[PDB]
């Protein structure tokens, strides 16, 4: 037993990286987009862990649903621009 | 911040009081699938749940369930490590 | 002379050595020829004087058979075991990870009572694994050594105590089988005879006797002599053999009630049967030689009988009375003594074969067992040995005893000296041995019967010493597992040619001459009196007349390791031991080179050690390549020899074998063709002998510290060649086989540059820490990636590959070519285990200079660590401009009586510039015993100074005075063995001369390059939470509980707490920390270490109820 | 001695009763794992297999009692169900041990915490740490009193957060991932931030 | 040599809604049981 190393140990360095990340999104990408980020984290449910299918936000608020993934077409186009899209390159691993 | 540590005798009530399920089979882990038999060692109705908030049929598989009680299989949905503090009892005759 | 070969070596030798060096590996191949029965073995044992001879298998075979079932009315036997051939060969068996084992075939023969039929034939026993060449069991392809256990023989014995109540002496004796109930007789404060049956309650000897079948008159008439025998019987309220009966069926066995029958049989079957009591065949022996039983026939039955037990009482009660010698009727005048368990007399060794055979015979006990239980189980006509025999058992003992007994070690191949010290091992532990932790003083203390027999310096130095050691050259090994020594017959004071192998307690009867002790030509001692050992071991001056045995040869009492410390007999105990010790411990180096000086058995050892090859028979060379040598014999056979290049040893040491004759050249049988690791020229090479001063240099030296020069990293003196194995393995999961690939998810191009098409690494690559070696990926199955993860991909559109990375990696620290791969495949043939595709084996050779922080050593016991290595204008030069290789500090030598380094260095230095002893006035009084050969001899010439026999303090010194000058016709060091050194620094010369010489300096395999690891977070353990240990993981080192206490005694409580809580297993803590370190942050508060809850959880359960209040 | 024991009892609020158990307690199951080993293998610690043992007779004596079995094939299941209770507290007390594979005797409870090893002397009173390593020494004679010469490798590996922090506050790496890998492959400037 | 066994962002505020029932044993013992707002309550539970 003093041999067999435990596989779900929390890893230090990795849970300081991901909170970083965390830190580094939520701040700087998701508030230069103005109220354009909300669809965004609905869809990836990055604000509680609740990815939301596009009816779920038209359950509620007048937004159709082709007009919600012309946004986040939209979106995904121009959050890919190196001078945003250079800072988030190193965290994929 | 503790004041002092007092040891006792164990009476059956305190002990199953302690326990949140009794033990009533040998068995530990089925030979395919590898997972936990119900009611024997390991069982994840007494000692929790092996996943984090991932109940035994996986109809509740997310942190917004925390702390209900899965009506089919009787799984909390906790964190995973609950199962190193959950004690259970075997009632002898 | 021996050796065709025989490099030139002119020794110092005075004294002729009578008898030859044995085989130094004769100790495992005789016995395990014994074993499994040879031809040879027959012819040796018909010639010894015996006939009829038995092996081990037949022996256990016949043990077994014949057998009988629960109401007899059929039978099974065995006999005729034989070996046909070996499945496969040597390197077949270590490449492909086999056992180099042969099939084993007995002939069974099963008989019906009821009607005599014979269902005879010939049954399949399973792969018994036979020995190599070099003594060596080649399991699982890892090459295993199986070590002689020292055991105390079977017998009986007598010791006496002096009691704290009463202070009357009190004797005891005790009986101990091989096998069998425990039987003790003792004589009590009262002045009682008891016994102890099968370590019940004790009490009076009388009812035994009764019970046994003596009348109330025969005890009388027999044990008339003593006094305490009467008190006893008249004390003895049983009367009657029957009343007797009861008593003892009663006390020994309480449970079941008492019967006539059973009561009757009881002792009979307890003792006196063979197959519940049994004294092996040494045993028989040593109860007959102690008590002068059935003198002069020989020993076929071993169980006890009913003359031995009243012998033994008679033996004892004289004993107590203080008789000295006694007869007991119908035997033969013994005398009465104590015996002390020490002796080897009475310590016995269990050889590979006796420990195989025992092993052996558990297996065919349980087999015999299966076959009693399937004997009533089936019809009696149609029924054969096949059905009912089951060779499972045997063969799965003789595999768990290669594979966990604690005797069967893993070969020690650092170099050709450490194997063969390996195989001459004599171990106390194991099965049936001593324990570590209870072995007092006594056991461990020299015994002067080891004389000849175990050597008394080498041994461990932890705590081990005492327990284990090692057979000495001459030693030979008695069939009942006593050590036997040579030694020369003389009578009336004239040594004769005659020599006789005698043990420990027949030579007690003799006085014996130490071999060193002048004698004529003739024969006759030259000396009045001589030095001699008597029966105690105690050393005395006796006539000539008086010694009856003389010892072969001066260095009859070390062993091979001891036998290669020049000047022995100038060096403490201490150090001798520690230098025997190191040599052992030397690794290969790339290139190798004889001593200056030294013994004469660097070679025969190198020899016997097999890492030599040798031409098998006398011819002349055809061929002479890097791999192999090719001879064509005399006759018109030629051989092939094969040789291993750059092969990996047990311990990653480089084993690189060269050729040293050349094409067109004649050999002898005998002859060495190759040289082995550490072998040069056919000579044992384990160091480099390199120039040393003795000083005191700026204290670098400080504290046995040692300074080297640059050229020895410049010129790779002390370089070696280290090779690692790494194994990976590709199998099937629930979730989809796992295959070895070229790609990998998230890994950057470059960084699967060097690897192969397949997948695995390219040979000749030069892989770095963390480089992949074999490329490997598996199945993930579920995924529930994070939001975070999964906008992420999205950004970037990739793919959520389903297999996750899992390629072999280099291991932290580690650097080096790679040399050589291996692939195992499942299609093709590859018969791997169970779920195992493919395994593929990647080795890693690095080069290593010397470097500081290494370790070397002498022969002396003088290790060391490097502390610097200086440019070579900074060390000392001599006044010709020569640079010392080595300062070694001044300090050490005399208060560690190691003094024979000095003169180790002054023969080497003598040895390297050559000499030559002016004969013009006649020849000097000091080289008057000198032989011819040595009056001059050239520069670089080796020499030999054998232990006990050798070079003189005179014939050193007036050799140090008699040197060749140098090139330029002068002399560096003067008569003193002292020199004029300059500061290679400042440049002024020294105040005073300085010793300077040759050593020979041997690099010990401790070095810094695998002992450095660090942490800072790595691996936690499963329960506990806390770091792993040690270098293979990312191990943490222990905070110990004397550091606890160092750490209170500071006052250093915040220290203490951090280590105790943050650093080990605050779970959230360690998080926390790290998190506050890299954001540049206060360290946060510790709390409630994980240990600690596992332990009030751990309380709560066996019904505690531990709770904290507040 | 008897008073000894007896006021105990008599002067406190708890009974003797508690020695004479109707129902054992179970160990939770991570403190007795069933790890699966690498290539598919299961190590498991022998403490849940007395466990088993228990649960094994505990369960057949309520069948024997169920269909009214003779006197004495209850009592000699009752014999049994108190020795594998004992043994599950301490093994190899009062008979001999239970042993299962070869002939070692099983792991206790009370074996857990009882001796040099255990919990007490091994885990509680020192452990192992992290931010630790080892080396060989050799003789500094330049050095100060107070100063001690440590390996670059050593001090890098001691240092690594410290040395990340300062390589990713330096502008040297963008970020923590990139300051690693670089610490990892040892690059030049690093060494120049260890100092 | 390693073995294996068989992080997300925690919240108090928001938690999925959930109804508390009520058993009694054939001995009187209450037992409660936290169900999600589904239901499906189902007629007999096993108690600790
Ligand atoms: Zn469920």
């Amino acid at each position: 037993g003093d041999f067999i190393e435990d596989s779900e140990a929390v890893v230090a360095v990795d849970a300081v990286s991901f909170t970083l990340l965390q830190d580094q999104l939520q701040s700087v990408l998701e508030t230069l987009s103005e109220r354009e980020a909300g669809v965004v984290r609905l869809r990836f449910g990055l604000t509680d862990g609740q990815p939301r299918t596009l009816d779920e936000i038209g359950q509620v608020y007048g937004v159709t649903r082709e007009r919600i993934r012309q946004i986040e077409s939209k979106t995904m186009s121009k959050l890919r621009h190196p001078s945003r899209s250079q800072v988030l390159r190193d965290y994929l691993d | 911040f503790f004041d002092e540590l007092r040891i006792g005798l164990a009476t059956a009530d305190d002990i199953r009081n302690w326990s949140y399920g009794e033990v009533k089979k040998p068995e530990t882990i089925n030979y395919r699938t590898l997972k936990p038999e119900k009611d024997g060692l390991f069982c994840e109705k007494i000692f929790g749940p092996t996943r984090d908030w991932e109940c035994y049929c996986g109809k509740y598989k997310r942190v917004r369930f925390k702390g209900i009680i899965c009506e089919r299989c009787g799984v909390e949905v906790t964190r995973a490590k609950v199962r190193r503090e959950r004690m259970g009892h075997i009632e002898l005759a | 002379n021996s050796v065709p070969g025989a490099p030139n070596r002119v020794s110092f030798a005075k004294l002729r050595e009578p008898l030859e060096v044995p085989g130094l590996l004769d100790v495992q191949t005789d016995s395990f020829e014994w074993l499994v029965g040879s031809d040879r073995w027959r012819q040796a044992a018909i010639d010894r004087g015996e006939e009829n001879p038995v092996g081990g298998l037949e022996e256990v075979l016949a043990e077994l058979s014949p057998i009988e079932d629960f109401s007899g009315s059929m039978s099974l036997s065995f006999s005729d075991p034989r070996f046909d051939e070996v499945k496969a060969s040597v390197d077949e068996c270590k490449d492909k990870d086999m056992t180099y084992a042969a099939p084993l075939f007995v002939t069974a023969e099963f008989i019906n009572n009821n009607t005599g039929e014979i269902k005879s034939q010939t049954v399949f026993m399973g792969d018994f694994p036979m020995m190599t060449e070099k003594g060596t069991f080649i399991i699982n392809g890892t090459e295993r050594v199986v070590v002689s256990q020292l055991v105390r023989s079977p017998g009986v014995y007598f010791d006496e105590t002096i009691d704290k109540s009463t202070e009357k002496t009190l004797h005891s004796v005790k009986v101990i089988p091989g096998r069998g109930a425990w039987l003790e007789f003792d004589v009590d404060k009262r002045d009682t005879v008891g016994v102890r049956i099968d370590r019940k309650r004790r009490q009076p000897v009388t009812v035994l006797l009764k019970a046994l079948g003596w009348t109330n008159e025969q005890i009388v008439e027999r044990f008339g002599f003593s006094e305490i025998m009467m008190g006893t019987l008249e004390k003895d309220t049983t009367s009657g053999t029957d009343e007797a009966l009861l008593d003892i069926y009663r006390k020994l066995r309480p449970g079941e009630p008492p019967t006539k029958e059973s009561a009757q049989t009881l002792l009979e079957n307890l003792f006196f049967k063979e197959k519940r009591y049994d004294l092996a065949r040494v045993g028989r022996y040593k109860v007959n030689k102690k008590l002068g039983l059935n003198a002069g026939k020989p020993i076929t039955s071993s169980t006890l009988t009913e003359e031995d037990v009243v012998a033994t009482i008679e033996y004892l009660v004289r004993l107590h009375e203080g008789q000295t010698s006694m007869t007991v009727p119908g035997g033969v005048e013994v005398p009465v003594e104590v015996d002390d368990i020490d002796h080897f007399g009475n310590r016995r060794l269990r050889t590979v074969g006796e420990l195989i055979q025992n092993q052996i015979r558990v297996g065919l006990s349980r087999m015999e067992r299966v076959v009693r239980e399937r004997m009533t189980t089936q019809d009696v006509e149609a029924i054969t040995p096949q059905t009912l025999i089951n060779i499972r058992p045997v063969v799965a003992a003789i595999k768990e005893f290669f594979g966990t007994s604690q005797l069967s070690q893993f070969m020690d191949q650092n170099n050709p000296l450490s194997g063969l010290t390996h195989k001459r091992r004599l171990s106390a532990l194991g099965p049936g041995g001593l324990s570590r932790e209870r072995a007092g003083l006594e056991v461990r203390d020299v015994h002067p019967s080891h004389y000849g027999r175990m050597c008394p310096i080498e041994t461990p130095e932890g705590p081990n010493i005492g327990l284990i050691g090692s057979l000495s050259v001459y030693a030979r090994v008695n069939p009942f597992g006593f050590i036997e020594t040579p030694y020369r017959k003389v009578e009336n004071g004239v040594v004769t040619d005659q020599i006789d192998y005698l043990t420990a307690d027949e030579e007690d009867r003799h006085v014996v001459a130490q071999a060193n002790s002048p004698t004529d030509e003739n024969g006759r001692f030259t000396e009045d009196r001589v030095m001699v050992r008597k029966k105690g071991g105690e050393v005395e001056f006796v006539s000539a007349d008086q010694v009856d045995y003389m010892d072969v040869s001066p260095r009859q009492m070390v062993s091979v390791a001891t036998a290669m410390i020049p000047f022995l007999e100038h060096d403490d105990a201490n150090r001798a031991l520690m230098g025997a010790n190191m040599q052992r411990q030397a690794v290969p180096l790339v290139r190798s080179e004889a001593p200056l000086v030294g013994t004469g058995m660097e070679l025969r050892a190198a020899i016997d050690a097999g890492d030599v090859v040798v031409a098998d028979k006398t011819g002349v060379i055809e061929e002479v390549s890097a791999d192999y040598i090719t001879v064509m014999a005399d006759d018109g056979t030629r051989q092939s020899y094969r040789l291993r290049k750059f092969a990996r040893s047990n311990h990653g040491t480089c084993a690189n074998q060269r050729p040293i004759v050349d094409a067109g050249q004649r050999v002898e049988a005998g002859q060495v063709i190759a040289d082995g690791p550490c072998t040069q020229n056919g000579e044992m090479a384990l160091g480099k002998n390199l120039l040393v001063a003795i000083m005191p240099w700026e204290g670098h030296n400080y504290e046995d510290a040692i300074i080297l020069s640059n050229r020895l990293v410049e010129e790779d003196v002390l370089t070696s060649i280290h090779i690692e194995e790494h194994e990976i393995d590709a199998r099937d999961t629930k979730l989809g086989a796992e295959e070895i690939t070229r790609d990998i998810p998230n890994v950057s191009d470059e960084v699967l540059a060097d690897l192969d098409e397949r997948g695995i690494v390219r040979i000749g690559a030069e892989v770095r820490d963390g480089d992949i070696l074999v490329g490997k990926v598996t199945p993930k199955g579920e995924t529930e990636l994070t939001p975070e993860e999964r906008l992420l991909r999205a950004i970037f559109g990739e793919k959520a590959r389903e297999v996750r990375d899992t390629s072999l990696k280099v291991p932290h620290g580690e650097s080096g070519k790679v040399i050589g791969i291996r692939v195992f495949s499942r299609e093709d043939d590859d018969e791997l285990p169970a779920g195992v595709n493919e395994l593929v084996r990647v080795y890693v050779a690095q080069k290593r200079k010397i470097s500081d922080g290494d370790k070397l050593a002498g022969r002396h016991g003088n290790k060391g660590v490097i502390g610097k290595i200086l440019p070579v204008e900074d060390m000392p030069f001599l006044p010709d401009g020569t640079p010392v290789d080595i300062i070694l500090n001044t300090h050490g030598v005399p208060r560690r009586m190691n003094i024979g380094q000095i003169l180790e260095t002054h023969l080497g230095w003598v040895a390297k510039a050559g000499w030559n002893i002016d004969v013009a006035a006649g020849v000097p009084d000091w080289a008057s015993k000198l032989p011819e050969e040595l009056y001059s001899a050239p520069a670089d010439s080796t020499v030999a100074t054998p232990v006990f026999d050798g070079a003189q303090e005179g014939e050193l010194a007036g050799l140090l005075g008699s040197t060749l000058p140098n090139r330029d016709g002068e002399v560096m060091v003067d008569a003193d063995g002292k020199s004029t050194l300059f500061d290679g620094r400042s440049g002024e010369p020294f105040p005073y001369p300085v010793t300077v010489g040759y050593m020979y300096i041997l690099k010990l395999h401790h070095l810094v390059d695998d002992k450095i690891h660090a942490r800072s977070t790595g691996p936690y353990s499963m329960i506990t939470q806390q770091p792993l240990g040690g270098k293979a993981q990312f191990g943490g080192q222990r905070f110990g509980e004397m550091e606890c206490w160092a750490m209170q005694a500071y006052g250093a409580a915040y220290t203490l707490q951090e280590l105790l809580t943050i650093k080990s297993d605050d779970t959230v803590g360690r998080v926390k920390v790290y998190e506050a370190i890299v954001k540049g942050e206060n360290i946060p508060e510790p709390g409630i270490p994980e240990s600690f809850k596992v332990l009030l959880k751990e309380l709560q359960s066996l019904c505690l109820n531990v709770e904290v209040l507040s | 001695k008897r008073l000894k024991v007896v006021a105990a009892f008599q002067q406190s609020g708890n009974s003797p009763m508690g020695m004479v158990l109707d129902a054992v307690p179970v160990i939770p199951p991570e403190l007795r794992p069933m790890v699966q080993l690498d290539g598919g293998r299961f190590a498991t610690s022998d403490l849940n297999d007395l466990y088993r043992r228990v649960i094994n007779r505990n369960n057949r004596l309520k069948r024997l009692i169920d269909l009214g079995a003779p006197e004495i094939i209850v009592n000699n299941e009752k014999r049994m169900l108190q020795e594998s209770v004992d043994a599950l507290f301490d093994n190899g007390r009062r008979g001999r041990p239970v042993t299962g594979p070869g002939n070692r005797p099983l792991k206790s409870l009370s074996d857990l915490l009882k001796g040099k090893q255990g919990r007490f002397r091994q885990n509680l009173l020192g452990k192992r740490v992290d931010y630790s390593g080892r080396s060989v020494i050799v003789v500094g004679p330049q050095l100060k009193l107070h100063q001690c010469g440590l390996p670059k490798l050593m001090a890098l590996e001691l240092f690594k957060p410290f040395v990340m922090k300062r390589l990713v506050d330096l502008n040297h790496a963008q970020n923590i991932k990139s300051a690693k890998r670089m610490v990892e492959r040892q690059r030049p400037q690093v060494w120049d931030v260890l100092e | 040599l390693r073995g294996s066994r068989l992080y997300e962002t925690d919240r108090n505020h928001d938690l999925a809604p959930r109804q508390v029932a009520r058993y009694r044993t054939d001995n009187g013992e209450e037992f409660d049981v936290p169900f999600a707002d589904d239901a499906e309550i189902p007629g007999t539970w096993l108690c600790r």
